[PDB]
């Protein structure tokens, strides 16, 4: 995240960090207590059998006791097109089921194709690169941002932050995007860099999913 | 542009 | 546009802003009083029944009594390839007609197959991103660049600003690049970025498709 | 070379600069007195019969009598891929057989498939992008390195500057992976720009080649 | 890298 | 994002 701010402890607690031997790749969304919603991207290509999938993260350069560590027991996908982008999604059942705390909560999807106005006030989070310099978050990023429908197709959501050169980048993939209280995006693909004030980021547009993702939590 | 992140 | 200099008012009255509900996306030229040549990626993927080509415009941020604003009614391809970035062209015919005047008037066009020398002093204008942070142009940018042939194929015009970095950026596309008196190319690509300083920026070679424009504005 | 430092002149007397009419444009090794190894993206799409070869380089802005210049002969490719960015190796033969001497001296390569194992310090080195604002390096630089397994495939090798971003970029291509005395990779592409602290930078795997680079040096 | 501006 | 450098 560019240009966002600091989160509050564990303010969203549905946030998870998916890492390799040496850190943090990508973002997630804690769907069910033994699920992992993310980008497909961000699992194309790498061996699976290594990730960890950490809960109740907050200041990944620490250590934190409220984290709960994890690994991918299996992936479903959905069709990922890597060469249009489209249906960037991935859901990683964990070898466990983890405990559901303060630090630790299932998100609430929206309903099957629901549909994002333009105008709406969204809250866009990672732990990506904070900027084209400055390296990857080490504390959780949050970041106010709208929906806008030009510069996007009909297959993301897609976000801006006017005025100001702010948005997600290298790392933020398969992050959400919460809307409303509800899971409307994951954090897919930037146009001309990050934070590029010209062209909106797009996000895998998850209430075109729910069905498929029901079908395969309950 | 288009890079996934 | 980065480490070019604001333009004069209405110094380039052929200069075309092609706008959807938030701003400015990218350039064109006035070729005809009711018909504008842009960058065919610049409407590839974009409804273009919501696009607005301003013409008359010097600070987009401004309000001008001097800008007309029409729609466009139709578009004529000549075999863009995206993937190639080849023949990056488009016509766009408005459902107007402008008013020719001081700071609306009609760009010329060089003849067919002239081919630009290496070394050609050129002029290269748009509104596009001002640098790896500054945003887009409020004021119409120009930048004064050189033909290079070297690292470009024949199948563009190619630009380099020597001993500095500076070059065209997103939101320059379809912006003209005036070489001589005459439009030479259409802003098409960067390589490394923007401003790379080493790869120069590519332009669709207007000079090979005037047979074509004319058979379409006449 | 982001964030590396100044060579000690011909410190690496075996570091090749091909140049285009206007300079630099990617990196190479001297593997034998009248061969040249570098990426073969370097010079897919240039006209080789333009390119030099300058052995003996140093400081690039400067004159240097210590300098040897060449023009290709003849190519030798082995099936680059350049969709997936697979097998990014040439060699190229030059016109002539250079003068082994202090400033001049052909580099060893490693055995057949070595395979490079996690943690391996290296020296990375180019005359390719300082920066995303600071153009290309006058003085060659060089850069300790590692090597990483994660965040990369197995038909790269792949280096990561760890708590830094730094790493290789525009221009670099082509430029050798010292590894113990070895050379093990070509500098072949980044990911998410140039010195991400994100991802590792993936260098074409000169061990998978030699038997190749063998039948054609002997 | 070539990106479309 | 892959560029080729
Ligand atoms: C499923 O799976 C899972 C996972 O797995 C994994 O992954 C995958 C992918 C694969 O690879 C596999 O193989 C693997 O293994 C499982 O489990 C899990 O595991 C993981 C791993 O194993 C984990 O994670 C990690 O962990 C760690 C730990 O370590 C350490 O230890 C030591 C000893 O103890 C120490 O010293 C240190 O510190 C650390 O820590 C720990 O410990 C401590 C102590 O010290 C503790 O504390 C506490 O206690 C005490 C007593 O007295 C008290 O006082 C209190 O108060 C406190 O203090 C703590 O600390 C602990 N920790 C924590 C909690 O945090 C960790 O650490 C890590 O982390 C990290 O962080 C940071 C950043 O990076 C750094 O700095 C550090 O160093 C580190 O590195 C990680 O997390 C996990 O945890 C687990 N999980 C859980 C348990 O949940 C399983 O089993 C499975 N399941 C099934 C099968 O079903
Ligand atoms: C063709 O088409 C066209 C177009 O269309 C469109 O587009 C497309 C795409 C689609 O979407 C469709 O649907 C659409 O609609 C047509 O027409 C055109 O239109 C357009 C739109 O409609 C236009 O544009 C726009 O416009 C505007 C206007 O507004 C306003 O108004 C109000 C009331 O008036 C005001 O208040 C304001 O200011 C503004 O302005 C105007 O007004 C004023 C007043 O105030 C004026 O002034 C003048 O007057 C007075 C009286 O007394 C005097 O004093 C004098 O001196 C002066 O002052 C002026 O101002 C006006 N304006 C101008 C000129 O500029 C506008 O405004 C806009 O702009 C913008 O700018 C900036 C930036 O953004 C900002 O700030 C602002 O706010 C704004 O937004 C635009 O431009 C146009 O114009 C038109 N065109 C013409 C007319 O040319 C058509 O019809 C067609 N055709 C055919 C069909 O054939
Ligand atoms: C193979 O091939 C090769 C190559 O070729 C080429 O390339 C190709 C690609 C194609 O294009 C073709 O066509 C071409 O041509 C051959 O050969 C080679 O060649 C090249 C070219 O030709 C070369 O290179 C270049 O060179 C140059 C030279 O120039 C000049 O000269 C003048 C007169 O001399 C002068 O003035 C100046 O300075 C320069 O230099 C030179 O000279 C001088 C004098 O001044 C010298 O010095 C010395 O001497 C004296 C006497 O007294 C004494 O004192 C001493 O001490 C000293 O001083 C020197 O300097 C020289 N130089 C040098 C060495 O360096 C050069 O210069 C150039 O360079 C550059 O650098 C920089 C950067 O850019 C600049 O600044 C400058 O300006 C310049 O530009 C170049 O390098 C080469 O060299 C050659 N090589 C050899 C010889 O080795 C061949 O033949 C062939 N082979 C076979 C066929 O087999
Ligand atoms: C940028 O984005 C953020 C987030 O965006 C939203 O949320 C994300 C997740 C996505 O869903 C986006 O789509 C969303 O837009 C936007 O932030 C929102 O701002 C709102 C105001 O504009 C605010 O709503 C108003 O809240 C009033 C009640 O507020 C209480 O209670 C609610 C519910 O619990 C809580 O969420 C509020 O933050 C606040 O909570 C209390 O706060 C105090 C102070 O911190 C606490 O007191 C301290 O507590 C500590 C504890 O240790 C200690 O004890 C201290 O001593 C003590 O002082 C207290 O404990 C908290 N209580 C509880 C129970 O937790 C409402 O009355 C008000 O409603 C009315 O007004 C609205 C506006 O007109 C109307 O729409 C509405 O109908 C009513 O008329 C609002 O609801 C949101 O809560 C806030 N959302 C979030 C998630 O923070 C932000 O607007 C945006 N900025 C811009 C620029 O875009
Ligand atoms: C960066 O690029 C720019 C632009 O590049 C060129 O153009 C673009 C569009 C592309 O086509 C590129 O391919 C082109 O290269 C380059 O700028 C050019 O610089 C030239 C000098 O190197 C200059 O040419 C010389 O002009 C002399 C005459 O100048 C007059 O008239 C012409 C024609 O009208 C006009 O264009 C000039 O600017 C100048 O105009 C007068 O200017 C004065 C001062 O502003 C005005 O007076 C003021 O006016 C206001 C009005 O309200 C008020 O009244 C004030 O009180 C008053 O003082 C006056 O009104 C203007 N008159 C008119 C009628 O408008 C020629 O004599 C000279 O020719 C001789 O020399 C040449 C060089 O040796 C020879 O080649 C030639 O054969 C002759 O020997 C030149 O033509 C260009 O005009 C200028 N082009 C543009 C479009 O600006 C620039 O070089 C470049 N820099 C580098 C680093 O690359
Ligand atoms: C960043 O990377 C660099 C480079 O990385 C390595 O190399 C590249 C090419 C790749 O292959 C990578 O895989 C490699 O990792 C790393 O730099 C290395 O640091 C080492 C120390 O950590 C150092 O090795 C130790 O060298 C001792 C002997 O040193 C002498 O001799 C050797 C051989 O000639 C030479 O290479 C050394 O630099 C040094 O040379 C002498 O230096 C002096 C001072 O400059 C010279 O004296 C001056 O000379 C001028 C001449 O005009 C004038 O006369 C002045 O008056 C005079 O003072 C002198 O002339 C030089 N002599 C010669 C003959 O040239 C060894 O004893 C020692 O071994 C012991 O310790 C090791 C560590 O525990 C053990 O492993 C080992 O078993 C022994 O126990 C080491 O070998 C390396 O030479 C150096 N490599 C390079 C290429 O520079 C660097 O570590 C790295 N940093 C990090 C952060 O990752």
């Amino acid at each position: 995240i560019v240009g966002g701010r600091r989160a509050r402890p564990h303010a969203w607690p549905f946030m998870v960090s998916l890492q390799l031997r040496g850190g943090h790749f990508c973002g997630a969304t804690l769907i069910a207590p033994n699920f992992v919603m993310s980008a497909a991207h961000c699992v194309a290509n790498v061996n699976v059998r290594a990730v960890r999938v950490v809960l109740g993260a907050h200041n990944l350069s620490r250590r934190e006791p409220t984290r709960q560590v994890f690994a991918v027991q299996r992936i479903f996908e959905n069709g990922y097109d890597p060469v249009n982008l489209l249906n960037d999604i991935v859901i990683l059942q964990l070898n466990g089921s983890a405990t559901i705390n303060a630090n630790v909560q299932v998100a609430q999807l929206p309903a099957q194709g629901r549909r994002l106005g333009n105008g709406v006030q969204c809250l866009a989070m990672g732990w990506g690169l904070l900027g084209r310099n400055r390296g990857i978050a080490s504390v959780l990023q949050e970041l106010n941002v709208t929906v806008v429908t030009s510069l996007c197709r009909r297959s993301n959501v897609c976000t801006l932050v006017r005025g100001r050169q702010a948005g997600v980048c290298f790392g933020d993939s398969g992050s959400p995007l919460v809307c409303n209280g509800l899971i409307h995006g994951i954090a897919s693909f930037v146009r001309g860099g990050c934070a590029s004030g010209l062209y909106p980021d797009a996000f895998a547009p998850v209430a075109q999913f729910v069905n498929w993702i029901d079908s395969i939590i309950q | 542009x288009a890079a996934p992140v």
